């Protein structure tokens, strides 16, 4: 994509997006991130629909294919697994490498680098879901060190109805139930999220009040999902 | 199983 | 592929049709196929399922573009439209490849010689709905040739309730609807083909009679549009 | 618009 225009591949993400095109997505926002500059508010969050689209795809092919091989417990079906498996892998290790070359060093707002941090934590957290061997262990704490440090900045520099702090705070729970297998540190965390967005709605005009109780009401449903 | 952010 | 087992590639063409990876089971299946050996009525199947959900996807993603590119009539509009269109192409041409090298040629029962001119008649008809320079009528007549074949030999050759015979003539009610500018035909196809179905139900078992009439249903919700 | 076959 090097000889694209930045605002080119932007528009051409766009229509890729309107086209359910997400891997041509992906490939247009990776090119105009690699132009160096600073990514917008509507920027980063078309990078991060592009890859979550890509890389949710891949987790559920994964999932199948897992769910088949331990019902099977030839080599085919661990051969497929393993090859989706690591086009995942390859697809995390993409994103994880645009945060770390600079998206993350060279944010400096509340709201990208949180924005930054939680996709490191996430796409630490997908690597987690298919690991195995020696470094499964700090994979997850990498995943959980990413969390934290959104965490600590989210709740110094936004406010509790915020939905990037909300969404960060939701996919952190789901790492503290699912990877973490800290389903009490899960739970706390959704509900203490929650009471404090819902106490903090007062101060929000109709259209943000919509915004956080969307995502409000996904912490409502892990709980009762957990409870 | 759980519900992570969506758009 | 060439180093992959035939019988390995469609195991893991069965594995990426559950877990819906549909480019990956058209490559096995082409992979199968390039082995040279026949292909068996399953296999059939599987490889039409695969690239009619690749170039399905793609055909989708071609009508959004093209919409929005009408709408707007800078350059990325038309230039993102005909790279999917090259890449749809491109799909169209590997799948008429394998037919001709050597699929066709070495079909000589009805149900397998019907199937594959079916399918040639399906991927010119593709490469129709996009063509527009010289060569879109001898598309459209290599569409129509091929259509032509299969519906000949499958008069002769099978009842009028076989569901092969069903989608090809639905399939080519559809080419004289949308393709080639001829309604009348399309409709007199459409009622021919359901009337002589309807009066040769009564030979069939009850699973005949459910794959037949399930085919019949489309051949009367295009009337019903059409009418 | 209209329905061609599909499995
Ligand atoms: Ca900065
Ligand atoms: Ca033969
Ligand atoms: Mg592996
Ligand atoms: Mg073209």
């Amino acid at each position: 994509m090097g000889s694209m225009e930045r605002a080119s591949l932007i528009q051409k993400a766009k229509l890729a997006e309107q086209a359910e095109r997400y891997e041509d997505m992906a490939a247009f926002m990776k090119g105009a991130v690699e132009k160096g500059e600073e990514l917008s508010c509507e920027e980063r969050n078309l990078l991060s629909v592009a890859y979550k689209n890509v890389v949710g795809g891949q987790r559920a092919a994964w999932r199948v294919l897992s769910s088949i091989e331990q019902k099977s417990n030839g080599p085919e079906v661990r051969e497929y697994r393993e090859k989706v498996e690591t086009e995942l892998q390859g697809v995390c290790d993409t994103v994880l490498g645009l945060l770390d070359s600079h998206l993350i060093k060279e944010a400096g707002d509340a709201e990208s680098r949180v924005f930054y941090l939680k996709m490191k934590g996430d796409y630490y957290r997908y690597l987690a879901e298919v690991a195995t061997g020696d470094d499964k262990k700090r994979i997850i704490d990498s995943a959980r060190s990413a969390y934290q440090e959104a965490m600590d900045i989210s709740k110094k520099e936004m406010p509790p109805t915020n939905p990037i702090r909300l969404g960060l705070a939701l996919n952190f729970s789901v790492f503290h139930y699912e990877i973490a297998n800290s389903p009490e540190e899960a739970i706390s965390l959704a509900k203490t999220t929650f009471d404090e967005a819902m106490a903090d709605l007062h101060t929000l005009s109709e259209d943000s009040y919509k915004d956080s109780t969307l995502i409000m009401q996904l912490l409502r449903d892990n709980l009762t999902l957990w409870t | 199983r759980p519900s992570s952010w969506r758009q």
